[PDB]
């Protein structure tokens, strides 16, 4: 009884892709296959730099006059980046629904870089990565992402390097701009009480302007070792599926099984046919050692022995995690821009529960195997690590005898 | 007492070739000094058994394959090779007793060692001048192993005699003298 998104094409290629719904508020955004991926490490901080500038004028709109119309309707502006997609969305209500896709369209194109802003968000960012550094799970799952993807675009972090942060100029930013966003990679994605028909003749209106036009799991360790942390964090990953091998869902059910350490998260983080499957966790240093045994014995356990019951948890657990509809609209949406950028649909949530009904244990412990067993990692550890295992004990642990 | 020697030891860990504290680069055993022990074993299997099944009575001597005569006596007696850089010492001293002390302080002068370290540095690895005393106490200790074999005759005892008054004073007076040298040298003394 979920009601399907509708997807639509522009010639543009830019695939307006809606779900309405009751609320009256609006969660209407355009995502962008463009991240640090496509980045070729003379212009490593061109999106993230981009996603400053692009919320201070367009050449429409100039300057804070821009976000004072955000301001009137009280809409909430927010934009993100990640290793493969960029996103611009906007909640609003939904009589405002016009105007926040015009917004929008000045976003994308139209926009305006200021050379004075340039400056200034250069400061704003080196500053922050100057600091950034304070948040040690970032720092931690970027050491993972370079030492199990080094030598390939996607080591490099989202931020760049402070060197090509400092040096960057409106023209690269408007390659990058005139470059990776091209129409037939942008989805127009709108999620809550909007009409379909509607949306389509506005990304008509606007933005129908926009122009139209592998990787290699390196297992290895990252260590940062400083002793005057009071808690250590450490990621151990294996290489993912991608985004288009269905048995990410059997391996979600993984995740949802392991759900010691003061911290331990699961995570499999996908990108276009790769990944990192495997789990973080923050800890002081005399129990490190004793975590990592813990976590290889059940990963070791699926693989080698796991039961029906746990699995109906990890189905059930995941079922309502990944319930994800009408969880909330900015929810709802991102899905949709992500779905459209990475599938290249929308699929449904029955569809997802005949995927999730069709795994069983046997099926668990093989594509487990087949992803966790007698496979390199890649460790990445900061902090109070001296306990942490060296390469040949984990990669031990990767396997019993 | 080899259990007793390992528990003596693992209270302060082992120590490495730079002689400097080994605290910040430290490692597992089981993967890394288990490995290359098994390996050492192999190599030292090889050797053992190539002394065996090759050559197999190269380090005996050809007396002992007679039975023991109370009436006769083996004309050319010497020690294995591994108690002559002793047998060479004892015979050296003119004096029985004063063989027999020479003898034991021989093992003994060992044990005295660690009260003669008069360096700041811990081990050879940055000292040349106790490098070459070193090298040249392995040279007469093997001038000792060979002299105990020769027979008592000219010029075998004057050698016999040297090389034990060199040994005793590289081991007592050279090298903490060497070591004082060299802490001047680095502008440590
Ligand atoms: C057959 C008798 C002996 C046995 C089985 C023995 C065995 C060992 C073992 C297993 C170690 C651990 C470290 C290593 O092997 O490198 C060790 C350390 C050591 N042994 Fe011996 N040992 C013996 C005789 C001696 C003697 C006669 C000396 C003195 C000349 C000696 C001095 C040492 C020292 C100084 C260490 C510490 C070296 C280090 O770890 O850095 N041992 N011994």
């Amino acid at each position: 009884s979920v009601p399907e998104t509708q997807v639509s094409i522009l010639d543009n290629g830019l695939r307006v892709a809606s779900e309405q719904s009751s609320h009256a508020t609006c969660t209407v955004g355009v995502w962008i296959d463009a991240g640090s991926r496509y980045e070729t490490e003379k212009n490593n901080g061109a999106g993230y730099f981009l996603e400053h500038l692009a919320f201070k004028g367009t050449k429409n709109r100039p300057g804070n006059a821009l976000e004072k119309e955000v301001e009137s309707i009280g809409a909430h502006l927010n934009a993100y980046s990640t290793r493969e997609h960029t996103a611009y969305l906007i909640k609003a209500l939904s009589k405002d629904l016009p105007k926040v896709v015009e917004l929008l369209a000045d976003i994308v194109q139209n926009s305006s870089l200021e050379d004075s802003q340039i400056e200034k968000e250069r400061d704003v960012i080196l500053r922050e990565m100057q600091e950034n550094d304070a948040s040690m799970q970032n720092v931690v799952f970027d050491y993972l992402h370079a030492t199990a993807f080094q030598g390939t675009p996607l080591a490099q972090a989202v931020e760049g390097p402070s060197e090509n942060v400092r040096r960057l100029s409106r023209t690269d930013l408007t390659d990058y701009l005139n470059r990776h966003y091209k129409a037939p990679r942008m989805v127009l994605a709108a999620a809550g009480g909007v009409e379909h028909q509607q949306l389509l003749d506005l990304a008509q209106k606007h933005l129908s302007s926009v122009s139209r036009v592998p990787c290699r799991f390196t297992g290895s360790e990252i260590r940062h070792r400083d002793d005057a942390l009071p808690l250590a964090h450490v990621a151990i990953a294996v290489e993912g599926p991608g985004w288009a091998n269905p048995d990410n869902v059997t391996l979600q059910v993984a995740n949802a099984i392991i759900g010691l350490c003061q911290s331990f998260q699961t995570f499999n983080i996908s990108y276009s046919d790769t990944g990192l499957l495997g789990a973080h966790f923050v800890c002081d240093a005399m129990s490190i050692d004793d975590m990592v045994f813990f976590l290889q014995g059940q990963w070791m356990r699926l693989c080698t022995s796991a039961t029906e019951s746990e699995v109906t948890r990890g189905k059930n657990i995941l079922r309502n995690a990944l319930v994800s509809h009408l969880d909330g609209t900015t929810p709802v949406c991102e899905d949709i821009g992500r779905s459209l950028l990475t599938y290249g649909r929308r699929i449904p949530l029955a569809e997802w529960e005949s995927r999730i009904q069709e795994v069983d244990a046997q099926m668990l412990r093989d594509i487990c195997s087949k992803y966790f067993y007698d496979q390199c990692p890649a460790v990445a550890g900061y902090g109070p690590i001296e306990q942490l295992p060296d390469y040949n004990r984990i990669r031990s642990g990767m396997f019993w005898l | 007492l080899a259990i007793v020697h390992l528990l003596f030891l693992h209270e302060t860990g082992s120590n490495n070739p730079t002689g400097l504290n080994s605290d910040a680069d430290k490692i597992p055993f089981h993967p890394y000094y288990t490995i290359k022990d098994i390996l050492g074993i192999l190599i030292m299997f090889l050797i053992l058994m190539t002394l065996v099944l090759f050559f197999p009575d190269m380090l005996g001597d050809p007396d002992n394959y007679m039975p023991a005569n109370p009436l006769n006596t083996p004309p050319h007696i010497k020690p294995e090779w591994y108690f002559l850089f002793a047998y060479a010492i004892l015979r050296s001293i003119p004096n029985k007793l004063g063989g027999v002390l020479a003898l034991i302080l021989s093992i003994l002068i060992l044990a005295l060692m660690p009260f003669l370290h008069t360096s700041k540095q811990r081990s050879l690895m940055f000292r040349p001048i106790t490098q070459i005393l070193y090298w040249i106490l392995v040279a007469n200790l093997l001038i000792l192993t060979w002299i105990g074999g020769q027979p008592v005759e000219h010029p075998f005892i004057i050698i016999g005699q040297l090389a034990s008054i060199s040994y005793f004073s590289i081991i007592l007076i050279l090298m903490p003298i060497s070591g004082i040298i060299e802490d001047k040298m680095l502008k440590l003394y």
